[PDB]
């Protein structure tokens, strides 16, 4: 079906800035496009309907323009409540698609993550499972990539990660990634590595340990 | 003033049928051209359109979910119901219903269609978790180690959410990061809580974990191993 | 197909 691509997917800014988010459709949607702002924990809120009409009760710093395949939302003077995720929605064709969203967060200086790797506890091992956790602490911007390697084999499909919300004092994020293996598989290898790529790191940093080394 | 609110079960098991109700006030589903739609949002993901129904009773569904969705209205009760069959874990999401305006009319004559291009009022959303797990308390394991040191606790295999974690009975707050739990393929949640301290403080560190649902409290003191 | 309010 019809594709709606938002740009950028993520954007950093400060109070008082002017930002503009754009949304492009794969086929023309005339003026049937709406913009929403969604704050964490709340439902999306309508800002602009029919590509450019200002929704009632919505502050005038919000503006929408465009028609056909290209639309833009601009917030002229960013206020603290605007740090949020914005979505565009097309209503010309069924299904009524939403774009992928664009996260707007507090800009601050690039900060590389402090990385730490934790081996599984002997207590967990006795239960038959092995969790290897990697921590990326206080970094910025939000995008980071974690790659698990076991005896140099690239791992895939056996890890999960979660990211904290932007810190209200730091403006940094932290990320936890868990590699999970059976105790048996765990025992069949030695070098457990967490490889981290991030804008603040000149090149990828790797933190690792050799299993059973005492 | 238009308001909508979603209701239904917070927990549902795979293969089961999920029935969600949207009760609203401020408009009638008999008003001209009005619509009520459903949109969902898996945790951390984008909004996904599901279906919509209008007062003249036309219905439309997401093509990807068409076979599992039924939307219906009960005009006299001011409710719209969405029934999803055969749910699976990927259906865990927050589900929202929303109002869609019909064209503006002048002396009962449609003169403006621009107002239909948006879903203008939304309900708070209802969180639905799809898992075959029964209530279960977490196993708590230690996570042990600019020149900052890190340690923590891995709160593993519990259900359902939530769990609370604090450090040193609430006295340790700076440098603490408790991550959002991930729903494992097993249907149980898992989360880590860590804390960063000056590589010298290694002071004592104990995580206090509490999963109300299963009556499971655990305090786990964590230290820099090696005996 | 086209939205309800096309044409």
């Amino acid at each position: 079906a019809l594709q709606l691509t938002q740009s950028p997917s993520s954007l950093s800014a400060s109070v008082g800035d002017r930002i503009t988010i754009t949304c492009r459709a794969s086929q023309g949607v005339t003026s049937a496009l709406a913009w929403y702002r969604q704050k964490p924990g709340s439902p999306p809120q309508l800002l602009i309907y029919d590509a450019s009409s200002l929704e009632s009760g919505v502050p005038s710093r919000f503006s929408g323009s465009g028609s056909g395949t290209e639309f833009t939302l601009t917030i002229s003077t960013l206020r603290p409540e605007d740090f949020a995720t914005y979505y565009c929605q097309q209503l010309h064709f069924y299904p009524h698609t939403f774009g992928g969203g664009t996260r707007v967060d507090v800009r601050r200086t690039v900060a590389a993550p402090s990385v730490f790797i934790f081996p599984p506890s002997d207590e967990q091992l006795k239960s038959g499972t092995a969790s290897v956790v990697c921590l990326l602490n206080n970094f910025y911007p939000r995008e980071a990539k974690v790659q698990w390697k076991v005896d140099n084999a690239l791992q895939s499909g056996n890890s999960q990660e979660s990211v904290t919300e932007q810190d209200s004092k730091d403006s940094t994020y932290s990320l936890s990634s868990t590699l999970t293996l059976s105790k048996a598989d765990y025992e069949k290898h030695k070098v457990y590595e967490c490889e981290v790529t991030h804008q603040g790191l000149s090149s990828p940093v790797t933190k690792s340990f050799n299993r059973g080394e005492c | 003033r238009i308001t909508l609110k979603e209701s239904g079960p917070p927990l549902v098991k795979p293969t089961q049928t999920l029935t969600l109700t949207c009760s609203f006030s401020g408009f009638s589903l008999s008003d001209f051209g009005v619509g009520v739609g459903w949109i969902r949002q898996p945790p951390g993901k984008a909004l996904e359109w599901l279906a919509i129904i209008y007062s003249d009773d036309d219905k439309r569904y997401s093509p990807s979910l068409n076979t599992r969705l039924t939307i219906t209205k009960d005009t006299s009760k001011n409710q719209v119901v969405l029934v999803m069959t055969r749910v699976s874990p990927v259906d865990t999401a927050t589900y929202f219903c929303a109002h869609r305006r019909g064209p503006t009319t002048l002396f009962g004559v449609p003169i403006a269609r621009g107002p239909v291009n948006a879903m203008d009022v939304w309900g708070q959303g209802i969180t639905v978790t799809i898992s075959s797990t029964s209530t279960k308390g977490p196993s708590v394991f230690p996570l042990a180690p600019g020149a900052a040191a890190a340690l923590g606790c891995l709160v593993k295999d519990y259900f359902p959410e939530p769990v609370t974690v604090s450090w040193n009975s609430g006295a340790l707050t700076s440098g603490v990061h408790t991550f959002p739990a991930v729903l494992q393929s097993s249907g149980l949640y898992s989360l880590s809580s860590v804390v960063t301290v000056p590589s010298s403080s290694l002071q004592t560190y104990t995580c206090n974990v509490n999963h109300k649902p299963s009556n499971t409290k655990v305090d786990k003191r964590v230290e820099p191993k090696s005996c | 197909e086209c939205d309800k309010w096309c044409s």
